[PDB]
């Protein structure tokens, strides 16, 4: 079901003392084979390339000759004039290429089955050609770098102590650096002291508790669905260009939200308070970012028709829109009024609609049963029922029926700053996930 | 058209959310009876507006009626394109300075029509011989007027800010 | 150019036609073509109109001449420039203070 | 409404580049919707607004005998609309190739070659094609006013306006219900052959509206042009390539009425790089045309393919003026008999992206026996922009002038053949 | 400006900022950003600069706050590829006399 | 590169003159050779177009 589970799996070492970078790696590989990964021995370059036309036969289910494979390798796979940035774009955006056969039919060569992640075949390899390294290579392409260190290599100098042809290793995206007592991980950004332990992440338990060891780290994050959802569903390739990785508790609460959708939709229930729920991420969230990811996953999640992430306004609507055209492609604003907003409810392909609560109230005081009424629609509020109580909520329970009523909030019921609105417990149901 | 959601700074987090929409003219005591009070005077929390322009989060209501009277002062085709016209300018009294200085073209719809108007019917050169009738580069004439003149392409026509 | 393209319907088109001696300025970007608005005339598309406020002194065929008393700065049309300050402000030698009589 | 849907095309689908590039995509989606509606209408002769995959080859051969495009079981635009906004692009690339398999008989195919595409990324291509298919899908098209949209869309700003084409047709037509019509050399569009069917909806088609044309995209749009007007499969086809190099059919046949619109002074290098001195169409000329024109190759080609009731209505820039002794003996061989009969000049402009006055040559193997010119300079109704249009019954005035050899003042008339040989063969 | 070019090194000395269309006047603001007193800098602009109203007057006034601009030179239409307008050459150094220059 | 007709192979004008186009050692100044490296449309219509 989930990715981050509430129960915590056991922690063990694989030692084979970690001062040597050649022994416990083998036990790690054998644990991955116990997780169902496949160690092959290609300590070379060209045959590894042929491994790609090994995998894609399995992947897209179609057959190359040699010449079209040279065309695909030259023109799309291993364009030599390109760096890590556009190749990262090919990871997260341009992961499909059209191709014309000698039969002259156009077929869409994929790279990752982002629909059925279980279809995607994985492999694991290790050191060759320097240092002693571990490489997780999925569907032919190498993705995850793993380097163990000594006990002497401190967590601050995990990066601060250590740091064509071949150009095939340019596809490497994640720098998962370990030492024996800790493991951190980050994107394709290698600044010296700013991207140290502060900007990298330890893995954590279900709610808050961080992880230090290795084999438990393996049994958590190196799972099949887990590592793929890391690589696909929770990777934010900002068009800075900068890849961003979400916090683990962010991903966990997102999983709680989407699984709540999955559970309530198959139970064909709507409009209950306990069908809702809310998140106390008042700080350390990137509530913009986490809301964007949850919203886009709702849009692709296809149970529904519309996702209304609504807020109240004090330079918020222009702000987060500006935050989300950073997250480049698609978001319909609530500009400028409830005139063409109905055209926006008519419109799709730009599915996420963001507006003020007061524009919505200008639609909900009147306007007499909009055609998106009895449709499956998810209302992602912000500043939950401790900061919304009135005409929105009462005409929400009055008018609207098939709403999935969620919301991030920095405002649950506090003793400190609860001068916003009414209760949340019998209105939005129960609290779901929180962070200090 | 031109209505604001303004209340209240009491319970600053948009608690005591009252007062739906206020078309102009807008009074202190009218909104005050709409909202009561927040035991003191901290109100007109500007958070939402149907306005054809850009307004600020703490603009006083007398200034709001001032802006509305400047809107109602202007002709309605200019009231429709205040958003486009204010791009060149910065305020409305500024716009009220050169409100005489706007050339309106419902007749002209692109730059080509502007060139054909200012050449043919204006008669900026006189003779149009039949040997020369086709042979007036309206495209380059529009490029040169675009270099010189301040032009704005709108829905209802083309507006020339001539000084 | 010349002061005559032919007739039009004067009924219900707001054509001014009635002071029997105004003047004009043609052109925008030329500022040299001068005509006395003689009899009953339209407002056709570039006729930036000039008459007087004080109609006791001016006798504006006077000032119709007084434009072309200076052709050396007034009546030279060269580029794409409007000259509102140039014909608006100053100066003109006037036999004021024999005004108006 | 006609101009309302024309306005819908003039706004909605026009996005987001120059129209000559997305034109192919728009017209392809339009044509696919047409085949969808036509095939769905035909299979009802019982509620296929949604189909069923029950394809019977002994029954599906009957469209291949009859319409020669079995679309699919369930791969039409009405059935695309459910799967519209979904992965992926090349289902239309498949559903081009499959109905264009259809080898039985007389393929008239290799045809939907538009979408390749650009495009910059695959999701961008998918969203753009979804937008185009929705915008074509989001139209109000009833069932017969479908080609009018194609008439407007081909009449973008950038082509032989309809009254001029109508004038060519009425020049091509009087006292005539006689198989065959028509042949066209250098057809360009079929927009001038559109009025041929408006004439031939009256009695009947006679044979195929035979054209040959050079530019391959123009070739494809012309073939779908005369496909869209409910024109039957069997006869109506166009050959690709130059007519000056390789005309076909040479054997088939001496024709009875022919029209044209040749290009403007397009060159050709064949004099005499092959033995075109000793061909069948340039040999009675005695000389060949220079490289700075092509028009007389068309007209000798024309009078080659011509019957007793054969007439040739061709257009010209005034490069047929006198232009020297070789062009004299061209003109002389024309006035050797009553080959050329009347000429008609028009007034500038009347044409897109063009200036000059044009000329209309009328040719027949039929006695007169003199040249009776039928020429005005005005009118030539030059009020609507620009010399537009030769209005309805303004053209009938000109046809009435054409009718029986009239001699109207401030208008042209007969000349003597002795006068025009006493003249130096002028117009 | 929507970014911190509202409060950059060159448009905060400008006071009012470059509009959506006439941002040619930003470039001389850029040109003084890359400038020393001895070495002189020659730019050109199409002649839509008289001082272009109060939207650019202070800009012009900033340029005559000191002699940031030194000299101007006019030209003849065409003397280009089909303009047919002149331009205005603006030569900028902080090498002052000081006197206004109209040596055109 | 410029001699004949009917050779092998096709592709000489977009991609794979890589050792002058990339040329990382040193002072490389990329997008340096964005004109003609290796591809390529036909057999020696293409490469005899190059030849002639």
């Amino acid at each position: 079901n989930f990715i981050v589970l509430d129960k915590y799996i056991k922690a063990e070492p694989t030692g084979d003392s970690y001062q040597s970078e050649s022994d416990l790696e083998r036990e790690l590989i054998q644990d991955l084979r116990n997780q169902g990964y496949e160690f092959i021995s290609v300590k070379s370059q060209s045959a590894m390339l042929a491994n790609v036309r090994e995998q894609l036969q399995n992947l897209n289910g179609v057959v190359f000759n040699d010449s079209e494979w040279r065309r695909f390798t030259e023109q799309y796979l291993d364009n030599p004039s390109d760096g890590i940035l556009d190749k990262t774009r090919k990871i997260h955006i341009d992961y499909i290429c059209d191709f014309i056969f000698d039969d002259e039919r156009l077929e869409n060569i994929y790279l990752i089955d982002k629909k059925n992640l279980m279809r995607n075949k994985v492999q694991i390899i290790q050191q060759f050609e320097n240092r002693y390294d571990v490489t997780i290579l999925v569907n032919g392409l190498p993705l995850v770098q793993i380097e163990l260190k000594k006990r002497g290599v401190a967590i601050r100098e995990a990066f601060n102590q250590i740091h064509s042809e071949n150009s095939l290793f340019k596809y490497l995206q994640l720098f998962v650096i370990s030492n024996g007592t800790d493991t951190r991980y980050f994107a394709n950004t290698t600044k010296r002291d700013k991207n140290s332990f502060d900007f990298t992440m330890n893995w954590a338990k279900s709610d808050n508790t961080l992880i230090k060891d290795l084999k438990d780290f393996t049994a958590t994050c190196f799972q099949k669905h887990t590592l793929l959802n890391v690589l696909v569903n929770y990777s934010v390739f900002d068009s800075s260009q900068t890849l961003l990785v979400m916090r683990p508790y962010q991903i966990a609460a997102t999983e709680r939200i989407l699984w709540k959708i999955k559970s309530s939709f198959t139970a064909k229930n709507w409009s209950k308070p306990e069908s809702g729920g809310y998140i106390w991420h008042t700080t350390g969230s990137g509530k913009t970012l986490t809301s964007f990811k949850a919203a886009r996953l709702a849009t692709e999640l296809d149970f529904i028709d519309k996702v209304f992430f609504v807020v109240d306004r004090k330079d918020l609507d222009y702000q987060t829109m500006k935050e989300y055209q950073r997250f480049s492609p698609d978001s319909v604003n609530g500009s400028e009024n409830t005139a063409g907003l109905k055209r926006n409810l008519d419109k799709d392909d730009n599915k996420i609609i963001v507006t003020t609560i007061q524009k919505l109230n200008n639609l909900m005081k009147a306007e007499s049963d909009l055609p998106v009424y009895n449709q499956q629609v998810v209302f992602i509020f912000d500043e939950c029922h401790r900061s919304q109580f009135g005409e929105a909520q009462k005409n929400l329970k009055k008018k609207f029926k098939r709403y999935y009523q969620f919301g991030f909030t920095g405002t649950p019921i506090f003793p400190e700053n609860a001068l916003g609105s009414e209760t949340t417990a019998s209105v939005f149901g129960r609290e779901l996930h929180s962070y200090v | 058209d031109m209505q604001v959601y303004i209340a209240n700074l009491g319970k600053y987090n948009e608690g005591e959310l009252v007062g739906a929409w206020f078309t102009f003219p807008i009074d202190f005591e009218e909104v005050k009876e709409k909202i009561g009070l927040n035991d003191e005077y901290e109100e007109y929390a500007i958070h939402d507006y149907e306005l054809p322009f850009t307004v600020d989060e703490y603009t006083s209501i007398g200034e709001l009626n001032r802006l509305w009277e400047m809107v109602s002062e202007l002709p309605e085709e200019l009231q429709s394109e205040l958003s486009a016209l204010l791009t060149h300018f910065s305020s409305i009294e500024e716009l009220s300075e050169h409100q005489e200085d706007i050339i309106i073209h419902s007749d002209c719809d692109d730059m080509y029509d502007v060139a054909r108007y200012y050449i043919e019917e204006t008669g900026a050169l006189g003779e149009v011989p039949a040997s020369l009738q086709n042979y007036i580069d309206y495209q380059a004439y529009g490029r040169d007027l675009d270099l010189s003149g301040t032009f704005i392409s709108t829905n209802h026509g083309i507006f020339e800010i001539v000084y | 150019g010349k002061t005559f393209i032919l007739g039009y319907t004067n009924e219900t088109h707001g054509i001014y036609q009635a002071s029997k001696a105004p003047v004009i300025i043609f052109d925008d970007f030329t500022t040299a073509n001068k005509w006395v608005d003689f009899d009953f005339k339209a407002k056709s598309s570039a006729m930036k109109m000039v008459t007087s406020c004080d109609d006791n002194k001016t006798l504006l065929k006077y000032v119709y001449y007084w434009l072309n008393t200076l052709p050396s700065e007034f009546a030279e049309g060269d580029h794409k420039r409007q000259w509102i300050s140039n014909y608006s402000q100053k100066k003109i030698p006037i036999p004021c203070p024999d005004n108006p009589e | 409404e006609l101009h309302r849907q024309i306005w819908q095309i003039a706004n909605d689908v026009r996005g987001s580049v120059d129209g000559w590039d997305f034109k192919q995509y728009v017209l392809g989606a339009l044509f696919y919707r047409f085949i969808s509606e036509n095939f769905s209408s035909y299979i009802e002769a019982t509620d296929d607004i949604k189909d069923d995959a029950i394809k019977t080859k002994g029954y599906f051969i009957y469209p291949s005998q009859l319409f020669c495009n079995v679309a699919a079981k369930a791969n039409t635009n009405d059935r695309l609309n459910a799967d519209l906004n979904s992965i992926f692009v090349a289902i239309e690339s498949s559903a081009y190739g499959y109905p264009s398999e259809a080898d039985i008989k007389g393929l008239f195919a290799d045809f939907d070659t538009t979408s390749n595409r650009l495009g910059n990324t695959v999701k961008d291509k998918n969203a753009r094609l979804a937008a185009v298919l929705k915008g074509v899908e989001g139209l109000k098209l009833g069932i017969d006013l479908f080609g009018d949209a194609y008439e407007f869309l081909i009449s973008n700003y950038a082509f032989t306006p309809q009254h001029v084409s109508k004038l060519i047709a009425q020049l091509a037509m009087h006292g005539q219900t006689h198989v065959n019509k028509i042949y066209d050399p250098a057809a360009g569009s079929g927009s001038l052959l559109l009025q041929a069917k408006k004439q031939f909806d009256n009695h009947i088609i006679e044979e195929g509206f035979f054209g040959q044309e050079i530019n391959h995209t123009t070739y494809n749009l012309a073939r779908m042009n005369m496909f869209l007007h409910n024109i039957n499969y069997d006869k109506f086809d166009i050959k690709l390539g130059n007519t000056l190099t390789e005309p076909h059919f040479r054997d088939e046949k001496p024709f009875d009425a022919i029209v044209s619109n040749p290009p403007y002074s397009v060159k050709w290098i064949g004099s005499d790089d092959p033995t075109l001195i000793n061909d069948e169409r340039f040999a009675p000329a005695g000389v060949l045309a220079p490289k700075s024109k092509a028009d007389f190759a068309f007209v000798l080609h024309a009078l080659n393919y011509l019957s007793a009731k054969g007439r040739a209505a061709i257009v010209c820039f005034p490069g047929i003026f006198y232009r020297g002794g070789a062009e004299q003996k061209i003109r002389q061989y024309l006035v050797d008999n009553n080959y050329v009969e009347t000429v008609i000049s028009l007034a500038p402009n009347l044409f897109f992206g063009t200036t000059i006055a044009v000329n209309i040559l009328v040719l027949s193997k039929h006695k007169t026996d003199t040249n009776v010119q039928f020429i005005d300079a005005s009118e030539l109704f030059k009020k609507e922009t620009n010399n537009n249009i030769l209005t309805d019954a303004h053209i009938e005035q000109i046809m009435q002038v054409f009718a029986s050899k009239e001699d109207v003042a401030h208008l042209a008339k007969s000349v003597a053949f002795e006068t025009v040989v006493a003249n130096d063969y002028n117009l």
